[PDB]
C-alpha cells in the first residue's frame, strides 16, 4: 500500500499558500515520509520531510495520523511543477504524482 | 566529523549475481546519502540520491536503502560494465564526508593472454634509447609472468611492467612489459623474444622478432 | 547540457599558493552550489568545501585557513585557492554542482591533477607501436602527470587499453596505449592516437599504420 498525494491538480495564484495532503499510515507506524519535487527530466528534488529533517515548504501532521499537510507558503510562479510524497519503512513507497499551477 | 565506513573493502562476486555494498555512518546522516561510481581515469558518476531514488539514466539493476546509520547499494544482476569503485556520501552536516570506496570486481573463467611484441621505432632509435614492448591482452587472472630474452640472454632489471584494470567488456586484464635498452646495445644483438607464462597456457608462449626483417 | 570544466596549472611549487578555476555552462550559477573535492593518488574522495548561491562558503576544518572559494558570477566561474602548499596537496581536484533544497552532488567536473613539485615540466615523446591484430602509441619521459590518450578523437573506444603510467629511474613517467583491430581493416581504416599533456601544452595526433 503506497501513500496518496491529493489533489491531483492544484491551481493557486501568485502569492498565496498551496497545500497538498499526503495520506499514509503503514502496518508498523515507524515511518519517515519525504516531499520531493520531480524535475522535467525525472530527477527528484527533496523539499521537506516528516519528522523535520533539521539540516517555505511546511509539513504538518493532522490528528488522524494518516494525513499530512504539505504547504508551499507564498507560492512563487517558478514553483509550478511536479510533486510527490515518498514513504520510507524502517523500503520506500512513492505516492501518486500531482501537478501544481501558479497563475 | 561523521565517519562513513563501507564494510566490504573489496567485493568480487560472479557475473550476473547479486552484489550489495554496505556503508555505515558513525552518526545520524538519516537520508541525505548519495552513491557514486568511478572508473579508472574517469570522474565519479552518481547512481542513488536521498539513498533511495535512482538518478535518471541509471540502470534499473541499481537499488539503494537505509535511513539511519545503515545504508546499502544493491545490484540485481551484475554486468561487466559495473566494475568500478563505489563511494557513498553524506550531506547531513559538515564536513559532508565521503566513504573510502568499495572495489567491485568481476569473477570469471580462465583465459589465455593474446601476446604481441613491438620493435622500437626508427624515431626513438635516433635518440639513443630503444624500447621494446610486449603486450598481454584479454587474459584472466591478473597474475601472469613475463620473460625477456635477447639473443637467448635472460633480461633482468631493465624492463617495466604495467597492468590495466579489469576490462569493462569481457572482464579481463591487460599487461604491457617494456624493455628499455640503448641503441648501441639494441643494434649489437639480433633476436629479441618475449616469453609469457600464465595459468591459461600449458607451455609459455614466445614471440620472436629479428632486427631488419 | 550541464557541465563543469576545470583548468589550472599542471605544476605547483612548494610553499606557493595553488590557483584553480571551474568554468560553468548549462545552469544558473546563482541558483546551484559548487563543491570542491580532492582525490589523492590512489585514495578516495575528500570534500574541500562548498559555495552556495548567496555567496557564503563552508570549508573543511582540516583545510580551513588555507582554502579560499569565491565565484565570478559575471564569468560563470568558481575559484579555489590553496596557500602554503605542501607535498600533501598533490591530488586531483574536482568541482561539482549541488542539486536540491536538501542538496546532493549530481554533476561532476573533469578533474585537474595537481603535482606539488620543484622540478619543471617535461613534454612527452610520442613513438609509434606499429605491427585480431594490435597497434598502439608509446608516451615516454614526461612530467608531471597525467597523459590522456584517445583514438580517432574518441570514436574508437572498442578494444582500447590505456595502461597506468610508470615512474622511471630518471624520475619521469611513461605509459603505452594499445588497440586491438581486425586485419581486414588494417589497410582501409585509419588509426591515430591523441596524446594530450596539459602541463606542457602538448597535443600529439599520431598515425600508426605499418613498416616494410
Amino acid at each position: 500500500n503506497p501513500p496518496t498525494f491529493s489533489p491531483a491538480l492544484l491551481v493557486v495564484t501568485e502569492g498565496d499558500n498551496a497545500t497538498f495532503t499526503c495520506s499514509f499510515s503503514n502496518t508498523s507506524e515507524s515511518f519517515v515520509l519525504n516531499w520531493y519535487r520531480m524535475s522535467p527530466s525525472n530527477q527528484t528534488d527533496k523539499l521537506a520531510a516528516f519528522p523535520e529533517d533539521r539540516s517555505r515548504f511546511r509539513v504538518t501532521q493532522l490528528p488522524n495520523g494518516r494525513d499530512f499537510h504539505m504547504s508551499v507558503v507564498r507560492a512563487r510562479r517558478n514553483d509550478s511543477g511536479t510533486y510527490l510524497c515518498g514513504a520510507i519503512s524502517l523500503q520506500i513507497k512513492e505516492s501518486l504524482r500531482a501537478e501544481l499551477r501558479v497563475t | 566529523d561523521i565517519v562513513m565506513t563501507q564494510s566490504p573493502d573489496s567485493l568480487a562476486v560472479s557475473l550476473g549475481e547479486r552484489a550489495t555494498i554496505n556503508c555505515k555512518s558513525s552518526e545520524s546522516v538519516s537520508n541525505d546519502v548519495a552513491w557514486y561510481q568511478q572508473k579508472p581515469g574517469q570522474p565519479p558518476k552518481l547512481l542513488i540520491n536521498y539513498a533511495f531514488h535512482r538518478f535518471t539514466g541509471v540502470p534499473d539493476r541499481f537499488s539503494g536503502s537505509g535511513y539511519g546509520t545503515d545504508f546499502t547499494l544493491t545490484i540485481s544482476s551484475l554486468q561487466a560494465e559495473d566494475v568500478a569503485v563505489y563511494y557513498c556520501h553524506q550531506a547531513y552536516s559538515s564536513p559532508y564526508t565521503f566513504g573510502q570506496g568499495t572495489k567491485l570486481e568481476i569473477k570469471r573463467t580462465v583465459a589465455a593472454p593474446s601476446v604481441f611484441i613491438f620493435p622500437p621505432s626508427d624515431e626513438q632509435l635516433k635518440s639513443g634509447t630503444a624500447s621494446v614492448v610486449c603486450l598481454l591482452n584479454n587474459f584472466y587472472p591478473r597474475e601472469a609472468k613475463v620473460q625477456w630474452k635477447v639473443d637467448n640472454a635472460l633480461q633482468s632489471g631493465n624492463s617495466q611492467e604495467s597492468v590495466t584494470e579489469q576490462d569493462s567488456k569481457d572482464s579481463t586484464y591487460s599487461l604491457s612489459s617494456t624493455l628499455t635498452l640503448s641503441k648501441a646495445d639494441y643494434e649489437k644483438h639480433k633476436v629479441y623474444a618475449c616469453e609469457v607464462t600464465h595459468q591459461g597456457l600449458s607451455s609459455p608462449v614466445t614471440k620472436s622478432f629479428n632486427r631488419g626483417e | 547540457q550541464v557541465q563543469l570544466q576545470e583548468s589550472g596549472p599542471g605544476l605547483v611549487k612548494p610553499s606557493e599558493t595553488l590557483s584553480l578555476t571551474c568554468t560553468v555552462s548549462g545552469f544558473s550559477l546563482t541558483s546551484y552550489g559548487v563543491h570542491w573535492i580532492r582525490q589523492p593518488p590512489g585514495k578516495g574522495l575528500e570534500w574541500i568545501g562548498v559555495i552556495y548561491a548567496d555567496g557564503s562558503t563552508n570549508y573543511n576544518p582540516s583545510l580551513k585557513s588555507r582554502v579560499t572559494i569565491s565565484k565570478d558570477t559575471s564569468k560563470n566561474q568558481v575559484s579555489l585557492k590553496l596557500s602554503s602548499v605542501t607535498a600533501a596537496d598533490t591530488a586531483v581536484y574536482y568541482c561539482a554542482r549541488a542539486y536540491g533544497n536538501y542538496w546532493y552532488i549530481d554533476v561532476w567536473g573533469q578533474g585537474t591533477t595537481v603535482t606539488v613539485s620543484s622540478a619543471s615540466t617535461k613534454g612527452p615523446s610520442v613513438f609509434p607501436l606499429a605491427p585480431t591484430a594490435a597497434l598502439g602509441c608509446l608516451v615516454k619521459d614526461y612530467f608531471p602527470e597525467p597523459v590522456t590518450v584517445s583514438w580517432n578523437s574518441g570514436a574508437l573506444t572498442s578494444g582500447v587499453h590505456t595502461f597506468p603510467a610508470v615512474l622511471q629511474s630518471s624520475g619521469l613517467y611513461s605509459l603505452s596505449s594499445v588497440v586491438t583491430v581486425p586485419s581486414s581493416s588494417l589497410g582501409t581504416k585509419t588509426y591515430t592516437c591523441n596524446v594530450d599533456h596539459k602541463p606542457s601544452n602538448t597535443k600529439v595526433d599520431k598515425r600508426v599504420e605499418s613498416k616494410y
